[PDB]
């Protein structure tokens, strides 16, 4: 209704999805409900265009995304920035001929970028409990 | 923000930095800040108004966490993000301890966050309890 | 589900090469430790256990605190032997006890005023007719706190006590003009009530208003300071309207009723002959116009430059029987070297001073945790057995902590608020605002802290966070590996693994379900050599140590990240030097900052902040006061020159106030703020006693300057009747010496000062003020 508050208004459409969280497919879940306060019309619309051609399309998205983006989200009034354009992105064109030439499926492929390519816990030499006798603790890194 | 193992610069460049972007634009926002440590854990302590109401800015802040809280890592939100309102120093700080030497500091802690923590929370006025002491465990030291 | 270190032990555990069915106590020590060893408690050097208790949101302390105790000596019942309970930290007995010290101050108020009442009466019922409208008008204040919302706090109660000299002004007044009557014309009590209400009943009225509207403003002001105007506004207000409610509704029937007729030491010839001295000396001055109109513009002077020079605080920090010691060892430091330096600092104060108890939390404390710091919560013994201060405590502790044990130890007092900061003195937060990078702020840092090493106004300005650190990375040769032919999953997973300290599942404990979690073990994974002894299987079917197929690098990185108002920051603490205010600290540090390299800015944060904001309008807050005040002098009155002689007079309470701040040594802190505006709204009560009679006399015909020294004589001792009265009900304020006694000091300090000025500086200068701004009319 016109002139309801909206904060708790909010809050209310918050608690009813709460109480339909835990139906949803999983993808669903462990993809969020973004619920805001929303709105329909774009106060402005900023842009990045690069006259000279030194830079495709792809880094002038990639430049917004990961140096614009987050510093005009982080001014006072804004509530929202949607950026037309994605960031930056390591893709694996397969090529299905080849994928079936030697045997293997995307599935595999999936699985050797998941293994060639792993976050290694970092770990700290000399944590809790400690062997008596112990005066340096430096924090190990692994890089994998 | 809890990511464990993780050091400061990956809660600080994957975790905060999201957070941080919804914390902009938050009713009467005085200051904010964010502190990584070494412990895989960060604190983002949004500071509102003085006056304010501290239960409809927590509010907002749940509200702005919540379009971020499926872009945190995997381990970050399958740990929660705790949201409370907070404050700087204790209250009290309630100990036990054992003078004829009959328990070890591990059983004086076990007993404390076994049969103690729990019912001090139990009071009213007590916002928070923080136990300086860790529940008994069954610890595996392997040999590599 | 196992149970016991038996089945556990037990565990059955394929052998990968051999065949042979290993149990787990083969590969591994099983054991029952803690889930994690973060921290550590030494309370009074013993090792023990804690719970801090952080107060819910908005709850009360005292009321939490009898709780939590209660429930201490519930749980004592089922406590094993070898157990004891304690509180080796609490903090409510201070806030009980400060609330105490200030209520028995208000009764000390309360008992002062009645003497002085007394002794300018002589009779219990005179004396007694104003002396029931201050515990009303208080009640009264105490409902209207009620259905505003608000506490029986410290800065409410200093306003009640504030306002015992002030809410018994109306009543005085009226009891004066009575008393008067009865004694000049003889008249009876009831129709001597009339007409002295027939006289004074608009003076009261401007007297309420104007002191009830120059409280309305600061109760305006934004922040922490304005919370804490607020109090002050919300009580005096109240406490004065409900003043004036029974100065015309209830004084008027007591002394109607309950006045017996006048029959009946030293005090009385004294007095007229010293109100006889001072017309005579009043003409004498009226005589040179000019030059006291001189002296004033001096005084004004003088005031300005007072109020303009002297340095600015936010809030007086108090001794509240506790302190902190942060100690913050470098890097690379073990669990063991910080229970060597609190060993040391606890031993340093064990059985030296005389202090309660010392506890200590190793790997926890404020702005960050991790093996390297630790936070001692030493309490001070007590306020009657006590030796050396809080404040000659901590400086002891910082010098006897800075010279033996390698760390940052620094021995700091408790807040003047209580969620403000952790630390008294100032914090500020030095941001990266050009993207200079980590490596570029953390050199500024450094920097303004070498800056900072030779300043005087500036003891010990250190960081408020954890300090850079060797790291080491490992750069895993691929082309090795698949030379070698391991698998890389497996090199990843060795890694992780071995030091990881993963947890698997529960298991039944004596009825709870307790985590059990796997770990290398301790003396596998101390040294880096260690990790490079690890070994995976090959192609060949040989294992290979993790040396041969990684390759060590260190690094020097900031160990923890700092971000505020979205840019990346370092917490720069700092505590004042001697001699200098937060004030001076602050403006200090901004200049500092000023002599840093480009895109490296500053921003004050907590208590700093809102001393910032303090400072930054204190002048709205006087000039929308001050101007308030004159369009209500302006509407009573219906002039544009009596409301000027009524500000003529602000100065002079000013500068007494800033005499007496600068004779004591305190500073320009919120609390003299308060005072200020309350010495504004005193003077004005002063100025118009005189003024309305004046103006009075003169519409009677009567000459200007005969009616102004009529009128000065005739109010002379209503005016000097409450400026007592308040002076000495303030008094108890100004000589506190308890605990919890600074913020007395610091409130009561001003307004003395400025109440003195304001009637030994009034009762000569307001009748100048008048004749000369009415002759040049």
């Amino acid at each position: 209704k016109p002139g309801t508050d909206v904060e708790m208004a909010q809050v209310d459409v918050q608690n009813k999805i709460k109480a339909v969280e835990a139906r949803l497919p999983q993808v669903v879940r462990q993809q969020g409900l973004q619920v805001e306060a929303s709105s329909s019309g774009f106060l402005m619309l900023v842009g990045i265009n690069s006259p000279n051609n030194q830079y495709s399309e792809v880094d002038l998205s990639d430049y917004l995304v990961r140096n614009v983006v987050e510093e005009l989200k982080r001014v006072e009034g804004v509530g929202k920035v949607q950026s037309f354009g994605a960031e930056k992105a390591m893709r694996i064109w397969v090529d299905p001929n080849k994928l079936v030439s030697y045997g293997l499926s995307i599935s595999d492929v999936n699985n050797a970028i998941r293994e060639n390519n792993v976050e290694i816990a970092p770990g700290r030499l000399g944590d809790l409990p400690a062997e008596k006798g112990q005066l340096i603790t430096i924090p190990l890194s692994a890089q994998g | 923000a809890t990511y464990p193992g993780a050091t400061a610069k990956t809660i600080n460049d994957s975790v905060v930095t999201l957070i941080e972007r919804e914390l902009s634009g938050v009713k009467n926002l005085l200051y904010y800040s964010a502190t990584t440590d070494t412990s895989g854990t960060a604190e983002i302590t949004a500071t509102f108004k003085p006056g304010t109401d501290v239960e409809m800015a927590q509010v907002d802040v749940q509200n702005k966490i919540k379009a971020v809280e499926a872009r945190l890592p995997q381990v970050v939100r399958q740990q929660g993000l705790q949201v409370e309102a907070s404050s700087s120093g204790f209250l009290m700080l309630v100990g036990i301890n054992s003078p004829n030497n009959q328990y070890s500091e591990v059983d004086l802690s076990d007993y404390l966050v076994r049969n103690v923590v729990e019912e001090l929370k139990r009071v009213e006025g007590v916002g928070k309890v923080q136990s300086f002491g860790a529940e008994k465990a069954m610890r595996i030291w392997v040999d590599p | 589900q196992l149970s016991s270190l038996e089945q556990f032990k037990n565990i059955s555990l394929k052998s990968k090469t051999n065949g042979s069915v290993i149990k787990l106590s083969d590969v591994a020590n099983v054991e029952i430790g803690s889930q994690a060893y973060n921290f550590a408690i030494l309370e009074n050097g013993k090792p023990a256990t804690a719970a801090a208790i952080q107060l819910s949101p908005g709850a009360n302390a005292v009321k939490t605190a009898e709780g939590v105790r209660a429930k201490i000596e519930e749980l004592k019942l089922n406590l094993p032997e070898g157990m004891e309970f304690s509180i080796p930290y609490d903090t409510a007995p201070f806030v009980k006890i400060s609330i105490e010290k200030v209520i028995h101050t208000l009764l000390e108020a309360m008992v002062l005023v009645f003497i002085v009442m007394y002794l300018f009466l002589h009779n219990v019922r005179y004396t007694l007719i104003p002396a029931i409208v201050a515990p009303i008008a208080l009640l009264g204040t105490f409902t209207v706190m009620l259905l505003a919302g608000f506490s029986i706090n410290v800065l409410t109660m200093f306003g009640m006590v504030l306002a015992i000299g002030i809410i018994v002004d109306d009543a005085i007044v009226v009891v004066e003009n009575v008393e008067r009557i009865m004694a000049t014309e003889g008249l009876s009590p009831k129709d001597a009530t009339s007409k002295a209400m027939k006289e004074i009943t608009s003076p009261i009225i401007g007297i309420t208003l104007v002191l009830a509207a120059v409280f309305l403003p600061m109760a305006f002001a934004s922040g922490s300071v304005g919370v804490i105007y607020k109090q002050f506004t919300l009580t005096m207000s109240v406490s004065i309207l409900f003043s004036a409610l029974l100065a015309l509704i209830l004084t008027p029937a007591l002394c109607a009723t309950i006045l017996k007729p006048i029959d009946g030491a030293w005090f009385d010839r004294s007095f007229d002959k010293v109100t006889k001295k001072y017309e005579l000396m009043l003409l004498k001055i009226i005589k040179h116009t000019v030059p006291m109109m001189v002296i004033f513009l001096v005084i004004t002077g003088i005031t300005f430059a007072g109020m303009k020079y002297w340095p600015t605080a936010f809030m007086p920090e108090e001794d509240q029987g506790w302190f902190m010691t942060s100690f913050q060892l470098p890097s690379d430091a073990t669990a063991e070297r910080t229970r060597n330096v609190v060993n040391q600092f606890e031993n340093n104060l064990k059985d030296n001073p005389d202090v309660k108890s010392n506890t200590a939390i190793l790997g926890w404390g404020f702005s960050g945790a991790g093996q390297n710091v630790a936070v001692a919560f030493t309490t001070l013994k007590d306020f009657k057995e006590r030796t050396s201060s809080a404040s000659k405590m901590t400086s002891d502790v910082n010098s006897s902590m800075a010279n033996s044990t390698e760390g940052e130890t620094m021995a700091v007092l408790p807040p003047a608020i209580d969620e403000l900061g952790t630390f008294s003195g100032f914090s500020l937060r030095l941001q990266d605002r050009a993207n200079l990078g980590m490596p570029a702020l953390l050199a500024a840092q450094d920097e303004l802290m070498a800056m900072a090493a030779k300043n005087k106004k500036f003891y010990m300005v250190w960081n408020e966070g954890l300090p850079q650190g060797d790291n080491i990375s490992l750069k895993i040769d691929r082309e090795k590996l698949s030379a070698l032919g391991v698998k890389f999953s497996d090199v990843s997973d060795i890694i992780s693994t071995s030091m990881g300290s993963m947890y698997i599942n529960d298991f039944p404990n004596q009825g709870r379900m307790q985590q059990v979690i796997v770990q290398v073990e301790a003396k596998s994974r101390m040294q880096l050599k260690d990790i490079l002894n690890l070994k995976v299987m090959g192609s060949s079917g040989q294992l290979v140590s993790l040396s041969e197929v990684v390759t060590p690098q260190w690094n020097k990185a900031p160990q923890q990240y700092n971000r505020y108002n979205g840019r990346p920051s370092l917490s720069i603490a700092g505590i004042p030097n001697f001699d200098t205010s937060s004030g001076e600290a602050m403006r200090e540090m901004e200049q500092l900052i000023a002599k840093l390299p480009k895109g490296i800015g500053y921003e004050w944060t907590g208590i700093s902040l809102q001393e910032k904001q303090s400072e930054s309008q204190m002048a709205f807050l006087l000039g929308l006061s001050m101007l308030v005040v004159f369009l209500v002098l302006a509407a009573l009155y219906e002039s544009w020159a009596i409301p000027l002689s009524v500000m003529l007079v602000v100065p002079l309470g000013i500068f007494g106030a800033i005499i007496a701040i600068m004779s004591r040594g305190l500073m320009n802190d919120v609390f003299f703020k308060i005072g200020l505006i309350t010495i504004i709204g005193l003077s004005a009560k002063n100025a118009i006693l005189i003024v309305e009679f004046a103006k009075m006399l003169k519409e009677e015909g009567m000459s200007l300057i005969e009616a102004t020294v009529a009128a000065a004589k005739l109010r002379l001792r209503p005016i000097l009747m409450t400026s007592l009265a308040f002076t000495c009900g303030v008094i108890p304020l100004v000589i506190a010496t308890g605990a919890s006694s600074e913020t007395q000091h610091a409130l009561g300090t001003g307004v003395f000062g400025g109440m003195i000025s304001a009637t030994i500086l009034a009762i000569f200068f307001v009748p100048v003020f008048f004749i000369f701004i009415l002759g040049a009319v």
